[PDB]
């Protein structure tokens, strides 16, 4: 079947995006049915960056104070209000091509899709993960913010993520659509930074096994390992500590392939310790970690 | 040292 | 710097599901034609060297279903054209967008829209490969997907996937239906000549990281077009030509390095290794993408 | 060995 990185087709996403300013300043915003989700950083100036109040800069807002466009066309803001980190602003017409969705907050080593957009329009999509230590290593450039992360189940579209920020090591931090921020971070520019992060071991895992019902076995040894001894061994190197709910999680894969999740720990264990000696898995010469279960047995054949 | 996007 | 697909609302508008007898897969829709793989028309044991002139022959209008979400869409004419056939449905399609048919050249990239009954499931970025091939991501009922590239607010369909080779890569048509390749549409013996590194997109996106930032590989010197080609040749690199390194002309212009002084670098990069380095966060020579891809992320290209 | 998809 081969194997590639792919995100959710970003169709139902596009057909919300529109653009959002206030002041001088113009980001991306989503808009479903009568509302306009956004960074309520849109609100600050230059000089509000560091330590900005927002409830005493958004009490000196008004409606008409934020101008959002669909495209060339304006849509007059007949409401406001802010929760947590973003502004819900309600528009006097709504819009038809708002997908049957709902708002999740994801659990870091899940995936999703990434629609970056500038000026409301549709950029590029790529598919990543939260990454243990709850930052996004995305690819935004000034202007991006309004940005949202997402997945796609069926016809419902799952809002995950927003954009607000770049932290100083060059990675991204958000929101999920309720305003709440993914990870210890507020939204100002004041010295942040990410806190230590983990290779997902559950992924690489779920990758092992995307190799194998690929035809590929040449990593698999036969060893085995007790779950305690491989996270003694994994821990060393950097690696999310497995637990038994995560072996779970990989039963259909093991039944999939008749390799037991211990005997993959001993493989994954094996190939820490020895590098891959210049050989690849899946094209790859590095352990991938973007590739959740449940996106392994989505792209390969039952 | 963080850039609000 | 991630390898970023083209937002693909505009393509999903134009996606069906295409099913004769048993035989379903996607179409494309556009106006009032579908356009899909001929070998829709193909059965269970009909496949190892099928005869398409005489199994058409033997269908009509109404062999043909084409749903679109839970409606179905009236065929009114069909003829082939190469590998693939050209459905006429009573219908243009409401969500056709600018278009145009291109043949994409090796090397060059394209989105993917994997799509299965009609309803894509995913997209990903692909190259077409020297050997004529791409290293894509297909399952069963994924044919009549589509690559394609979009400039300006016009889609550029280029690819329409119809087979899997045996050492697990893709082949398929432009939207003439001609393959790439010298591939045909038979369940035949039939195989992937090797394969090279895409030089071009190589030293393209050496640029982007010196773009981004990421330049300490470079160095001091230069060196000739055929003194690369001897070393780069060895690490099986795709020959570099003159024409390309005209086309890596605005690229080089933004940064004001020499192709050939890329190529100087990359050169050491070859014979010395990264020395655990790493360039744009990656460990090894990325080579889909291209000179184009590298402008359109750097610079924050829309639709 | 090809296989149609």
């Amino acid at each position: 079947s081969g194997f590639r990185k792919m995100a959710f087709p970003s169709g139902k996403v596009e057909g919300c995006m529109v653009q959002v300013t206030c002041g001088t300043t113009t980001l991306n915003g989503l808009w479903l049915d009568d509302t306009v989700y956004c960074p309520r950083h849109v609100i600050c100036t230059a000089e509000d960056m560091l330590n900005p109040n927002y409830e005493d800069l958004l009490i000196r807002k008004s409606n008409h104070s934020f101008l959002v466009q669909a495209g060339n066309v304006q849509l007059r803001v007949i409401g406001h209000s802010m929760q947590n980190c973003l502004l819900r602003l309600k528009v006097d017409t709504s819009n038809p091509k708002t997908p049957k969705y709902k708002f999740v907050r994801i659990q870091p080593g899940q995936t999703f899709s990434v629609l970056a957009c500038y000026n409301g329009s549709p950029s590029g999509v790529y598919q990543c993960a939260m990454r243990p230590n709850h930052t996004i290593k995305g690819s935004f450039l000034n202007g991006s913010c309004g940005s949202v992360g997402f997945n796609i189940d069926y016809d419902c579209v799952s809002f995950c993520y927003m954009h607000h920020m770049e932290l100083p090591t060059g990675v991204h931090a958000g929101t999920d659509l309720e305003g709440k921020f993914y990870g210890p971070f507020v939204d100002r520019q004041t010295a942040q930074a990410a806190g230590t992060d983990t290779t997902i071991t559950l992924n690489v895992l779920a990758w092992l096994y995307a190799a194998v019902i690929n035809g590929d076995r040449w990593f698999l040894n036969r060893f085995t390992t007790t779950l305690n001894d491989f996270n003694l061994v994994a821990m060393k190197y950097n690696y999310e500590p497995l637990t038994q709910d995560h072996v779970d999680i990989l039963g259909p894969l093991s039944a999939q392939t008749g390799i037991a999740v211990l005997d993959m720990c001993a493989a994954l264990k094996e190939l820490l310790q020895n590098g891959m000696n210049g050989r690849t898995i899946l094209g790859s010469t590095i352990l991938e970690d973007e590739f959740t279960p449940f996106d392994v047995v989505r792209q390969c054949s039952g | 040292x963080a850039v609000l996007x």
